[PDB]
């Protein structure tokens, strides 16, 4: 809960969808590790992301 | 021919357009999305022009 609720807040921060899951490296600054761990568990839905 | 409606689950979109000419008797604001073949311009209310 303490990792899902700092990446909601920086997502609110930025303002900005999830575009990618490299966005979970590069903006969110999230370990490696962490990263090889809930990379394959969140889905990006591309249908409705629509524009980037 | 008719709007290919978008199989492809992407289709780019811009939004905050206003048209012209009015689609009714003033402009209409609305977003764009660019189809397979085309581009579907939709008002806030639901006006569908191709």
């Amino acid at each position: 809960p303490r990792k899902g609720t700092h990446l909601l807040k920086i997502l609110k921060q930025n303002n900005t969808r999830l575009e990618s899951r490299t966005q979970l490296v590069t903006m969110c600054h999230m370990g490696p590790k962490v990263f090889m761990n809930c990379a394959g568990f969140l889905k990006i839905d591309t249908a409705s992301l629509g524009d980037s | 021919d008719s709007l290919v409606i978008n199989l492809n689950r992407s289709n780019p979109k811009l939004k905050d357009l206003y048209i012209r000419p009015n689609i009714a008797q003033k402009r209409m604001q609305g977003s764009l999305e660019a189809h397979v073949n085309g581009f579907r311009f939709t008002s806030v209310r639901g006006d569908k022009v191709d």
